[PDB]
């Protein structure tokens, strides 16, 4: 059982949040599924629940700008917020409510996908690379500078490569947009004959770079 | 030599859920059962007890067939002593249960494009059913400390939830037709072709 | 509303010792009580169930207990993959979360791996320049680093950013980039980056000159 997730990831102070969820390898019938957020350091906070008869369950706080819905055909559900402020940006989970010894949990969690709420437009990553210039264990790695907002997925030879590499977190600059860098240890001798690249995605502006990196 | 109506209840047109699944008690005949044993349309025909060969010559006080719908990957829960949502709150068999398990795939019937919510199962219940019983009771099911007053909500669920049975589901979770021959066994009013 | 209380909120054990995380409620739950278990870049699982029914796939190493007010979450052995942070949730009458619990792994004291990288000729071009110091495998997560522009140290244009506990080795990684404009990096030729950490007896530093 996995759920798969889409949703805008930039949106104005002003808008409407929309975010989908679909149910693979499982029918949504003993299920309650729910949406669950938690903004950076807030915690979690229950946004609701609903089923496949279509009854709904809301938090009182957010009961007013919250509209769910489902569709049984396509095995997918919604979630739809009216003028969402800059207090809503979050990383919002659609999990699954299975029904334990009568008692309702959340077995089947979902990555998320984060919202943010902010007035300024979007911005597309520059890649740049980080060429290898220690002993027989070269390093080298590219550079995601200025992009906004995040996240940012970087593969190496396009998901290929998954020994040694280190993918750094985000920071965000002086300018407000952010920039990470992702390195990756490899052979020192493989340099010359195998071919390194770096593979970069932003969902928001449909940026999707792949940038090689080659000695100097 | 009236044979009994294993037609009625196996091609019947209309098949029962399994929260109130459908008894129909049949008496004073006579069981080919070698019909249906050689009919290979059957995904799963288990016996327990009683050999299949054994009842084509043997007698019973009474028997009675139970015919609902549920999953695919549920009907391992239709057998003596077994734990899930159907064998805890929709049909419990006993652990000392004399008679088959028959069952069948029914895609091509109780499938609709698009998604066919007519055939439903008990979600919540309080407490494990007895065996062979029937629970058709449409109280709203506490859950958590709350009280419930007869309004669904947090902590106050539906205890019956629908199917969602579509054409483009996998092999397990498409819908099944089990039937279940429970022999009670007073003179004897169902017997087989040997006696 | 009850409110969940976890103690401590952060463990540091090594592994193959065994660790007890504490629950608390503000008000009386019972058994409506469950762990969660959420991976440094994974989604979160479900280990236990009901107070202290082990969920699907769960290893036997995790097990709960308690009734009531006060619960506990055993870890039997940790293990590489256990570092993760644990929250607990209640159901008895209406969900709150709780604050969580960070568990730590500790290993043997490894040193660095220092790398220096200087900004491409493409990121010349634009007008900005960044050099990235990079410190690859260490333990603990405490690391000095100091940049250095022909002897002259560096403070206030340089943001570090810093890598979970690994899955495998339980080490962490450092990047350290270092932002300057295209003629104040052409202005200067010695570009270095000394690191100070507890596994190296003396401080490591990685320079390049500009012309090179
Ligand atoms: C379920 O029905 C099938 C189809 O049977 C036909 O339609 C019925 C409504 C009824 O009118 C039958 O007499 C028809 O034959 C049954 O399959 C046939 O069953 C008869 C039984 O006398 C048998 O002689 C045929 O060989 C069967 N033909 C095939 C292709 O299987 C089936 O037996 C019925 N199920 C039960 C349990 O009786």
């Amino acid at each position: 059982v996995q759920l798969q997730q889409w949703g805008a990831g930039l949106l104005k102070p002003s808008e409407t949040l929309s975010l989908t969820c679909v149910v693979y390898g499982e029918t949504l019938s003993g299920y309650y599924w729910t949406w669950i957020r938690q903004s950076p350091g807030k915690g979690l906070e229950w946004i609701g629940e609903i089923s496949l008869r279509g009854t709904a369950n809301y938090n009182p706080s957010l009961k007013s700008r919250v509209t769910l819905s489902v569709e049984a055909s396509k095995n997918q559900f919604s979630l739809k917020m009216t003028s969402v402020t800059a207090a809503d940006t979050a990383v919002y989970y659609c999990v699954g409510g299975v029904v334990l010894d009568n008692v309702v949990w959340f077995d089947p969690w979902g990555q998320g996908i984060p919202v943010t709420v902010s007035l300024a437009s979007t911005k597309g990553p520059s890649v740049f690379p980080l060429a290898p210039s220690s002993g027989g264990t070269a390093a080298l790695g590219c550079l995601v500078k200025d992009y906004f907002p995040e996240p940012v997925t970087v593969s190496w030879n396009s998901g290929a490569l998954t020994s040694g590499v280190h993918t750094f977190p985000a920071v965000l600059q002086s300018s407000g947009l952010y920039s990470l860098s992702s390195v990756v240890t490899v052979p020192s001798s493989s340099l010359g004959t195998q071919t390194y690249i770096c593979n970069v995605n932003h969902k928001p502006s449909n940026t999707k770079v792949d940038k090689k990196v080659e000695p100097k | 030599t009236n044979l009994c109506p294993f037609g009625e209840v196996f091609n019947a047109t209309r098949f029962a859920s399994v929260y109130a699944w459908n008894r129909k008690r049949i008496s004073n005949c006579v069981a080919d059962y070698s019909v249906l044993y050689n009919s290979a349309s059957f995904s799963t025909f288990k016996c327990y007890g009683v050999s299949p060969t054994k009842l084509n010559d043997l007698c019973f006080t009474n028997v009675y067939a139970d015919s609902f719908v549920i999953r695919g990957d549920e009907v391992r829960q239709i057998a003596p002593g077994q734990t899930g949502k159907i064998a805890d709150y929709n049909y419990k068999l006993p652990d000392d249960f004399t008679g088959c398990v028959i069952a069948w795939n029914s895609n091509n019937l109780d499938s609709k494009v698009g998604g066919n919510y007519n055939y439903l199962y008990r979600l919540f219940r309080k407490s494990n059913l007895k065996p062979f019983e029937r629970d058709i009771s449409t109280e709203i099911y506490q859950a958590g400390s709350t009280p419930c007053n007869g309004v669904e909500g947090f902590n106050c669920y539906f205890p019956l939830q629908s199917y969602g049975f579509q054409p483009t589901n996998g092999v397990g979770y498409q819908p099944y037709r089990v039937v279940v021959l429970s022999f009670e066994l007073a003179p004897a009013t169902v017997c087989g072709p040997g006696s | 509303e009850s409110v969940l209380t976890q103690s401590p909120v952060s463990l540091s054990l090594s592994p193959g010792e065994r660790a007890t995380l504490s629950c608390r409620a503000s008000q009386s739950v019972g058994t409506y009580l469950a762990w969660y278990q959420h991976r440094p870049g994974q989604a979160p699982r479900l280990l236990i169930y009901n107070a202290s029914k082990r969920a699907t796939g769960i290893p036997a190493r995790f097990s709960g207990s308690g009734s009531g007010t006060d619960f506990t979450l055993t870890i039997s052995s940790l293990e590489p993959e256990d570092l993760a942070v644990y929250f607990c949730q209640q159901r008895s009458n209406w969900l709150t979360f709780g604050g969580g619990t960070k568990v730590e792994i500790k290993r043997t004291v490894a040193a660095p791996s220092v790398f220096i990288f200087p900004p491409s000729d493409e990121q010349l071009k634009s007008g900005t320049a960044s050099v990235v110091c990079l410190l690859n495998n260490f333990y603990p997560r405490e690391a000095k680093v100091q940049w250095k522009v022909d002897n002259a140290l560096q403070s206030g244009n340089s943001q570090e950013s810093v890598t979970e506990q690994d899955s495998k080795d339980s080490t962490y990684s450092l990047s350290s980039t270092l932002t300057l404009s295209k003629a104040d990096y052409e202005k200067h030729k010695v570009y270095a980056c000394e690191v100070t950490h507890q596994g190296l007896s003396s401080p490591v530093t990685k320079s390049f000159n500009r012309g090179e």
